[PDB]
């Protein structure tokens, strides 16, 4: 849902809005290690539950819509950014 | 590839000479170099052989070679550094016997005959190899954004 | 379960001077022919092939036209010349199928464990790969329908086998080996980057057709599936992979130390003996 | 007497054991350098007689 | 070139020339109290015995050379200032015997330093004595000789050991000599224009 | 028995004595509870070779979570005491089965791996385990765009 950063997540949104108490977001992790979609490498001298790498949803046609501002954005900007860099690297053309 | 016709002794009444386009057969009497075919000259006069203009082929077979024979869709290589650390290691480890020839060009006055030129095979392969290296380093900031 | 295979553009120019038959005998358009070769591995060789005189009706497209005279026989000539080159699939042109197609992989999959398909090109102007293989799936549905056979895309390549370029390396007449670093790479810069992301666009024609128009397949089972593997990094302002900075540290450390030291080494190789032959060419010659 | 790599502490009195010598990155191609520089040195009486 | 001209011990008894091999003995140890690294100084005055017995005769010396494997600060001052007032009485040092002292000094404050990193004085007054102001003049001295890599701090008293060589100045040396060296054979290379 | 192998699921201690100690409260076969855990001085052994277990078979799944946990918290999460921790830690480290370097300067230490020994691979698995999948993308997206493009 935050796709960006502070992904070394503090447990309060976990303790707070997932029903759960703070002995217990190490057994929603553990035990989520037995899941295996989701792998943190959470922090335990901080109680900052990491996210790593996920099974994110199942759809979400809005964002298949609205992926414009991740998939366009990644083809014009490593596309426009590759004729920064080609054209940088324009008359060794040789 | 080689490709000969068979004159015989009918056609020694004429002299075995075509040569009403020549430089074609002055090209084909370029090597004129097979042993016991030079000595077959008797008998035997060649045909020659060019290449057909094959762009109607020869356009894809360059179009699959190259789109083909460097990485296919070359989303591939854009391994990179511990071929340079092994490189580097390279690349450090012939530098002192790469070092030796200015010792080798202590000859004070004159001594020497051909320098031995161990100059390059160690300038171009940091060179290439190592913009390699840079723009290899540049494909994180390529790739990503 | 197969990777890529080995292709002679041997048999491939025979899809050429066949590409010739078809502009000479009339109506039909597409080149179609029928595969041979041998199943080593999940890598294979295509040795050998043969282009079938065929028709396809425009209305109900499944006409097919697999004569056995020219099959048997030239099975039992092509057998002649050779026990282990037998078939493997067929070919045809055109970039997608041909509702035929999927009949004409079962009538020599009695022949074959594995008849591929592998969809052919005689005009190349592609921003992806080459000719490209599909095998015998059965992947259904989590439905319970009858079998699906519609061969999917079962990735391949153009292999290379063997010496052969005694004449394609003669008629090469213009290339050269490049000693990468030397522009090849930003040939594959213009490739990778241009036709990796007009990819990308024919991605945004998928993730924005298949919002205006594209029926079941819109979110099948591959869609969000592979949302996740677009979901390595996709995020909004500038990602912040604030990790990957100071281990930008430990990376262009080591090139910077490298091109540093290591190019200081090069202004010994450069400037010492550029002086000294220098010199002796300048101030020898008088 | 190197049987032991770190540093010890007073003022907190804490004691850390770290090590990481070798890096012939620097010392092979940094003081195969310097002996490039003596045998550019050994160049410069080449260099001083094509002179004089 | 003292020490290691003074290596054999062997073929110099008492020569004609030598009027005394016990001041031949001062005077291998007063620079090998210097130039001699510490496995090179068990490798002589420990490993080799040929010296120690006539050195054995003088113990105090020996003493000396044992609490300098040691680091003992107080007979270091003790008997180096018995070392400076021979020093003082001896010819062919009174225009030397400046560098002499506090050099021994800082041949036994680096391995001081080399004892751990965040050292108080208190600890070091121990074995100085009052080297509070006395190591302010004196380590802030040899701090200013370009000497004793540290820093120091006077009421949260941080005491530095660092200077890991590949950090800098062995990245420096080569185009130190290749500047002044550049532009000296590089202007050597413009004497056959003008 | 089953349910400690795989995560272990840090369960009470106690209730482990409930499950493994009220086999001697059986009204059928206690030759089970007799043979196993009715020996005395094999049989404590095999209570504290349990402990064994928690500790052992506990700091075998708590390793994914560390580089970062104090010492007190540890304890806590063993579900045994701080000496009895030191203990575990010393018998553990002559074990050495996987890279301990603990302390008590401030307590945040740990049973560990070799501590990421290591330079530039963070790039290769960063960006080339990453970027390496970055360049099965395409190889896959035409896959995929090609299949759904079938019919739309």
């Amino acid at each position: 849902t935050r796709p960006a950063n502070h992904r070394q997540l503090t447990f309060e949104e976990i303790a707070k809005s997932a029903k759960i108490t703070v002995n217990e977001v190490e057994l929603l992790v553990m035990k989520a290690l037995s899941v295996g979609l989701v792998k943190g490498s959470i922090d335990e001298v901080d109680k900052r539950v990491h996210m790593t790498w996920v099974q994110p949803r199942v759809l979400d046609l809005q964002q298949i819509k609205g992926m414009k501002d991740r998939l366009e954005f990644w083809c014009t900007d490593v596309k426009s950014m590759e004729m920064l860099v080609e054209h940088q690297a324009h008359d060794i053309l040789t | 590839i080689d490709a000969f016709r068979l004159i015989n002794a009918n056609m020694m009444v004429l002299g075995h000479e075509p040569r009403q386009t020549t430089s074609n057969l002055g090209h084909l009497n370029k090597p004129s170099i097979q042993a016991l075919i030079h000595g077959l000259n008797r008998h035997y006069y060649s045909i020659t052989i060019n290449y057909r203009k094959n762009e109607l082929e020869q356009k894809m077979l360059l179009n699959l070679h190259k789109k083909s024979w460097m990485e296919g869709l070359t989303l591939q290589d854009y391994v990179v550094k511990e071929m340079l650390e092994l490189a580097k290691n390279y690349n450090k480890a012939v530098e002192e016997e790469d070092k030796m020839t200015p010792e080798q060009l202590a000859i004070k006055n004159v001594g020497k005959q051909d320098p031995k030129r161990h100059l390059e095979e160690h300038v171009d392969v940091l060179m290439t190899s190592n913009i390699v290296q840079c723009l290899a380093a540049m494909l994180d900031t390529v790739v990503f954004k | 379960a197969v990777q890529k295979v080995v292709v002679h553009p041997l048999v491939l120019l025979s899809v050429v001077d066949h590409f010739n038959r078809i502009g000479k005998v009339g109506n039909q358009k597409r080149v179609v022919g029928v595969l041979l070769g041998s199943w080593q591995k999940k890598v294979l060789d295509v040795s050998n092939s043969f282009a079938v005189p065929f028709d396809e009706d425009d209305k109900d497209d499944s006409v097919w036209f697999l004569d056995h005279d020219y099959l048997e026989n030239m099975y039992g000539m092509f057998k002649k010349v050779n026990a282990r080159e037998r078939i493997v699939g067929w070919y045809h042109t055109g970039p997608k199928l041909h509702k035929n197609d999927i009949a004409i992989n079962e009538l020599m999959k009695r022949y074959c464990p594995n008849s591929v398909l592998v969809i052919i090109d005689v005009k190349p102007k592609d921003l992806g790969l080459p000719t490209e293989a599909y095998i015998s799936v059965e992947e259904v549905h989590d439905d319970g329908t009858p079998t699906s056979k519609t061969f999917e895309h079962v990735t391949s390549e153009i292999g290379a086998e063997e010496a052969e370029e005694v004449g394609v390396e003669h008629l090469l007449r213009d290339i050269k080996d490049t000693t990468v670093g030397t522009l090849s790479q930003r040939i594959t810069n213009q490739v990778h980057g241009l036709k990796g992301l007009n990819s990308k666009l024919l991605d945004i024609r998928s993730y924005l057709e298949k919002v205006a128009t594209g029926k079941l397949p819109i979110n099948h089972q591959i869609i969000y599936q592979l949302q996740d593997v677009f979901n390595l990094l996709p995020d909004v302002s500038l990602q912040e992979f604030v990790k990957a900075f100071y281990l930008k540290t430990n990376d262009q450390m080591v090139v910077v130390y490298l091109a540093s030291l290591i190019r200081s080494v090069v202004a010994l190789h450069n400037l010492i003996n550029n002086k000294i032959a220098n010199r002796d060419a300048e101030k020898k010659e008088g | 007497d190197k049987k032991f790599h770190g540093i010890l502490d007073q003022g907190e009195g804490v004691l850390i054991i770290f090590d990481e010598p070798p890096v012939d990155k620097t010392y092979e191609a940094a003081l195969e350098t310097i002996q490039n520089m003596s045998k550019v040195v050994d160049s410069l009486y080449n260099k001083a007689k094509k002179l004089t | 070139q003292a020490a290691e001209l003074f290596l054999d011990t062997v073929s110099t008894f008492t020569s004609y020339e030598l009027m005394d091999y016990k001041t031949f003995v001062t005077y291998t140890v007063y620079v090998s109290m210097i130039a001699l690294e510490r496995p090179d100084l068990r490798e002589k005055v420990i490993k080799g015995a040929e010296i120690l017995e006539v050195l054995h005769s003088l113990p105090a010396v020996r003493q000396y050379l044992f609490s300098l494997y040691e680091c003992r600060y107080s007979v270091f001052f003790q008997s180096l200032a018995v070392v400076e007032q021979e020093m003082k009485k001896d010819w062919l040092f009174a225009p030397h015997y400046r560098y002499y002292v506090r050099e021994m000094r800082i041949h036994a404050y680096s391995q001081l330093l080399e004892s751990y990193r965040s050292l108080t004085l208190g600890y070091m007054a121990e074995a100085f004595g009052v080297g509070v102001e006395f190591i302010d003049q004196e380590l802030s001295r040899f701090i200013a000789a370009g000497r004793l890599h540290c820093k120091i701090d006077k009421v949260n008293e941080i005491v530095e050991t660092n200077r890991p060589d590949s950090k800098n100045w062995q990245y420096q040396e080569t185009i130190k000599k290749g500047d002044l060296l550049l532009n000296r054979v590089q202007k050597l290379s413009r004497v056959i224009n003008m | 028995l089953l349910k400690l192998f795989t995560t272990m699921e840090l369960m009470r201690w106690s209730t482990l004595v409930e499950d493994y100690g009220m086999e001697l409260r059986k009204g059928s076969l206690e030759s089970p509870a007799t043979d196993v855990f009715g020996s005395t001085e094999e049989g404590e052994k095999r209570w504290k070779d349990l402990k064994n277990r928690v500790v052992e078979h506990n700091i075998r799944i708590m390793a994914k979570y560390y580089t970062r946990i104090t010492m007190k918290r540890m304890a806590q999460l063993l579900d045994l005491s701080v000496d009895e921790s030191e203990a575990f830690l010393s018998n553990l480290v002559v074990n050495k089965t996987i890279f301990a370097k603990v302390d008590r300067l401030a307590g945040i230490i740990n049973f560990q791996r070799p501590k990421d020994p290591n330079n530039l691979l963070n790039d290769w698995s960063q960006k080339l385990n990453s970027l390496m999948s970055l360049v099965n993308k395409t190889t896959h997206l035409i896959a995929k765009e090609e299949m759904i493009h079938n019919l739309q």
